């Protein structure tokens, strides 16, 4: 019932020992889904358990993803990737098109069912061990290995790169304006195409899909507000700045000027030829708050050689490839947050608004882990990586209940803010 | 008494060796002790003896722990345990009583001598290596490998929870119902099946198992339910621990104290109503198990208070995966909080106790949510399953700390209900300043290496002061000054501050602390009509900045 086909060597990085990563226990719900899913997919030769001889580990959630009905499995394969793919980031390089967020709408598919059919380094999946939970710690954890190449890991599009390519040529071709990115189980597709067009010139790759390898695009199907139909389209064309507001009519007050000084303040840093003294000036006294006084003749320029600094910075905007960018998000109102992802502290390389509804679900976490999405894709689609998020929450509770509003693929880094920040006052970027 | 089972294969890290000693040469009377020892062991085929051609060895300890009739020996595979591969820990905690259910029958099998029968691969038993020379050196290479998972040996623990695992698979198969949980060396059989109804399932494990290599002398079903599990004490309906008997003295250590602070925390699994707070406060100064210390009338305190419930025994009951499962948090004060988690109204599950400490300056609402979670976290680690929650705490004052707050938060299930100690904001702060209020541009300094320090302030309408301050931080002090500041409003005030550091501590609007400074401020905080604060940077332009730093001048050159 089996035809081997044969295997590329995945070997240790930097004289490193795999994975031995500890299992977050879970629902039982959720323990439950799990047997129920990796014992139909130990039947089909996907996956298979292991003796004690082995001691590498690796998590495991389930998540439903496109909507509610059925589960889907999930691994934190990052500390294997952060173990060989950082040499099968070399050996075995998928590069980034760079146009990539020049297009006008980037759609993503689970290519990612397709790599099940690659069998796997037999000397090498040792390191592919995870472990499923029992409730309470009772009877020894359920314990897997995986034979072919684990929808999880970096390594894995490595190798079926190759695969895909083949597989992907003929529409290339027949329509070559269209960039493909293969980052993780990600097909990252874009165009610059109407809602419309861009829309078919993708089921037209979902058929392609299909015929050509079986290899299959999971049904688009959930309605959201914001009309979520078929195709999870970002529009890179959208990005232009708008956080850093002045406010409109806030220098009337000592209290309003009072503010306008400290602001102007933190953007000293950020465009350090920054003038404000005159303006300081109005204030150099101690005066009531509520008292009305207005401006000085000379102050007006530094308000306005400095609100024009905005309409055009410069030198901020350097990638290096050679470090990691790194996002930190904060809250603002209900439903609306802030990033900055940086890389050398307030050397800005993107920023935004996560924005939502009033009327809506205002649940925190559900913002904040769909926040940490919403970045992440425009991560990948501009620089093709993770950033390591500077997360305004607990970890315990982060580490109770993301795996809920996780509707992804890859896992990116995180790390959880000790001390609280000024700048969230109002749309601010660090 | 070898088993015929699978077994697994070890190897040792790689690049290393199998190790190879040479003992410490021993007489007649440990040589004898010995000898007759591995003999019957050779005999239950248990170790074999090799020939000169095996080159690995280690030493032997022919014991005598008590002082009893029948010797034994070991071996310390202390250098094996170096070079030996890494194995998939076993041992990964215990299962919580609580959240166990009440299988109506219960048996446990000594598996104790029950690794030796289980056989060690074919091929690292070499590594096993041991020789038994004599006296005159007549026989130099008396020596046995070792068939079986000897005692100790890194894997033997991990391994025989395998193997033993694979053996009760078609039994667990055939008697479904019947529930088996194995560690260390005892083994519980469970069901709800009537005594004798019950023994069969037992007499038919003790006979399945020695049919697979391994004994289990236990006879008729062997030993029933007062239950010394990991500690805890066991019933077949009720669970709690038993020895626990914390005494005092008239001069102990920290060695000693430690102690007394693990039992009282051990017992608060079970025992409503338990702290450790200032048993511990006072732990502090980590010094040697030599140095002694006072414990203070604030530790007896409680170190008696505490003795009063633990005086008289509670009970822990079993759960029921259809009952609710749920708890309500009370506070105990001094930022220490008991959860109580319970399906059956006063019916104990199980209680433990969140004290946010060794980090100050906390607001409570905070501190509520805070615990919530480590129930939260805990009610999955065994139930896996969310309690529902009865909590102290109105759904207005909620909403807004939920809002208020930065770092982003989440409560699930939870419901409202009344007790004394209800939480929930005193005050708040104001948003927009106040009209007509004065407008106070506070200050502080500190002597960076002489201890002193200035605080004060200086109002809109020429309202100058100032107090000098000594054995002050640069932050006492310019928190000290807003307490001034305060002091001296009427009702509704305004306040600019210098600091950030203190404008941070005053916005989150925590509570009690040892810092009778910070308190103090509280409830000026607490008393005052409108209260809003304002900040600005210090050494740069602090408004009236020239003449306020300046005011508050000694020493200083800029
Ligand atoms: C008085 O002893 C007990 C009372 C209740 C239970 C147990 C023992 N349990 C157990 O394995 O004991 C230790 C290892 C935790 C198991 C089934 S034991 C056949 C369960 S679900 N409830």
């Amino acid at each position: 019932p089996i035809s081997p086909i044969e295997t590329v060597p995945v070997k240790l990085k930097p004289g490193m020992d795999g994975p031995k990563v500890k299992q977050w226990p879970l629902t039982e719900e959720k323990i439950k889904a799990l047997v129920e899913i990796c014992t139909e997919m130990e039947k089909e030769g996907k996956i298979s358990k292991i003796g004690p001889e082995n001691p590498y580990n690796t998590p495991v959630f389930a998540i439903k993803k496109k909507d509610s009905t059925k589960w889907r499995k999930l691994v934190d394969f990052r500390e294997l990737n952060k173990r060989t793919q950082d040499f099968w980031e070399v050996q075995l390089g998928i590069p980034h098109p760079a146009g990539l967020k020049k297009k006008k709408s980037v759609t993503v598919l689970d290519v990612g069912d397709a790599y099940f059919s690659v069998p796997l380094d037999e000397d090498f999946r040792k390191y592919t061990a995870f472990t499923i939970p029992s409730i309470n710690n009772e009877t020894p954890g359920i314990r897997y290995q995986y034979n072919v190449l684990p929808q999880g890991w970096k390594g894995s599009p490595a190798i079926f790169q190759s695969s895909m390519t083949k597989i992907l040529e003929p529409f290339k071709k027949q329509n070559p304006d269209i960039v493909i990115y293969q980052y993780m189980d990600d097909l990252l597709v874009g165009s610059d195409l109407e809602i419309g067009q861009h829309r078919t010139k993708i089921e037209e790759l979902r058929q392609h899909l299909l015929r050509w390898g079986l290899t299959t695009p999971d049904k688009k199907h959930q309605k959201e507000p914001p009309f979520l139909w078929m195709g999870y389209e970002l529009h890179p064309d959208k990005w232009t700045v708008e956080p850093i507001v002045l406010p409109e009519k806030d220098s009337w007050t000592v209290n309003d000027i009072q503010k306008l000084v400290g602001k102007l303040n933190w953007a000293s840093q950020i465009y350090p030829g920054i003038k404000v003294r005159a303006l300081s000036k109005l204030l150099r006294g101690t005066k009531a708050l509520t008292e009305v006084i207005p401006l000085t003749e000379e102050a007006e320029l530094e308000l306005a050689e400095n609100r024009e600094i905005l309409k055009e910075p410069v030198h901020g905007v350097y990638y290096d490839p050679s470090k990691d960018l790194i996002a930190e998000i904060q809250k603002q109102g209900q439903g609306q947050w802030t990033y900055q992802i940086y890389q050398e502290p307030f050397k800005n390389l993107k920023t935004g608004k996560y924005a939502r509804m009033r009327g809506a679900h205002t649940n925190d976490v559900k913002q904040l882990t769909e926040a940490v999405q919403k970045i992440t894709t425009e991560s990948i689609v501009i620089w093709g990586k993770t950033p390591k998020f500077k997360l305004p929450i607990q970890k315990e509770t982060w580490e109770t209940w993301w795996t809920e509003y996780w509707q992804a693929t890859w896992i990116p880094e995180w790390e959880f803010v000790n001390t609280p920040p000024l700048v969230k006052l109002w749309y601010q970027l660090e | 008494p070898i088993s015929p089972i699978e077994t697994v294969p070890v190897k040792l890290k790689p690049g290393m060796d199998g190790p190879k000693v040479k003992q410490w040469p021993l007489t007649e009377e440990k040589i004898k002790a010995l000898v007759e020892i591995c003999t019957e062991m050779e005999k239950e085929g248990k170790i074999s003896k090799i020939g000169p051609e095996n080159p690995y060895n280690t030493p032997v300890f022919a014991i005598k722990k008590k002082d009893s009739t029948k010797w034994r020996k070991l071996v310390d595979f202390r250098e094996l345990n170096k070079r030996t591969q890494d194995f998939w820990e076993v041992q990964l905690g215990i299962p919580h009583p609580a959240g166990l259910k009440k299988k109506k029958s219960v048996t446990v099998l000594d598996v104790g001598d029950a690794y030796f029968s289980v056989p060690l691969d074919e091929d690292f038993r070499k590594y096993t290596a041991f020789t038994i020379p004599s006296i005159n050196n007549e026989t130099p290479g008396i020596r046995y490998q070792y068939n079986v998972l000897p005692q100790g040996w890194k894997g033997s623990p991990a391994i025989f929870q395998s193997s033993m695992t694979k053996i009760l698979e078609p039994f667990k198969k055939q008697n479904p119902d019947i529930v088996i949980y194995q560690y260390m060396d005892d083994l519980l059989v469970g069901s709800d099946l009537e005594i004798g109804q019950h023994r069969t399932k037992i007499e038919e494990l003790r006979q399945h198992l020695l049919r697979w290599g391994l004994t289990t002398p236990d006879k008729k079903h062997q030993k029933e339910p007062p239950f010394l599990w990991m500690g805890y004490e066991l019933h077949p309906d009720k669970w709690t621990v038993q020895p626990i008997v914390l005494p005092q003295k008239d001069s102990w250590t920290v060695n000693d104290i430690q102690k007394l602070v693990g039992k009282l925390n051990w017992a608060s699994q079970i025992y409503p109503g338990i702290k450790v707070r200032q048993l511990s406060k006072l732990l502090r100064g980590t010094k040697a198990l030599t140095e002694v210390i006072p414990l203070t009338e604030e530790a007896e305190l409680e170190l008696a208070e505490n003795r009063e419930i633990l005086k008289e025994p509670v009970h822990g009951v079993y759960y029921d995966p259809s009952k609710d499962l749920i708890a309500e948090i009370q506070k105990q004060g001094q930022g220490q909080w008991t959860y109580q988690i319970y399906q059956e109204p006063f019916k104990n599950l199980k209680t433990g106790k969140y004290a946010r400490m060794r980090g100050a300056h906390t607001n409570d609402v905070k501190q509520l949510t805070e615990a919530v979670q480590k129930i939260t976290t805990e009610s999955i680690v065994i139930w896996g399953k969310t309690p529902k929650f009865k909590l102290p705490i109105q759904k207005e004052t909620w909403e807004t700390w939920w809002t208020e707050y930065w770092q982003a938060t989440w409560i699930p299930e939870w419901e409202f209900v009344n007790t004394p100690p209800l939480v929930k904001l005193w005050y708040q702060l104001e948003k927009e300043p106040i009209v007509g209020a004065e407008t106070f541009y506070v200050d502080g300094a500190a002597n960076r290496e002489t201890k002193l320090g200035k605080a004060g302030y200086v109002t809109n309408k020429g309202r100058q002061k100032v107090v000098p301050l000594t054995n002050t931080t640069n932050q006492k002090t310019e928190l000290q000054a807003i307490y001034l500041a305060l002091q001296d409003s009427g009702l509704e005030v305004n306040i600019v501050t210098d600091s950030q550091y203190a404008l941070g501590i005053i916005q989150a609007q925590p509570d009690k602390s040892e810092s009778e400074l910070v308190n103090q401020i509280i409830e000026q905080l607490i008393k005052k009509e409108k209260v809003y604060l304002a900040w600005v940077p210090a050494h740069k332009g602090i408004g009236g900045n020239q003449q306020v730093d300046k005011l508050v001048s000694a020493g200083i050159r800029k």
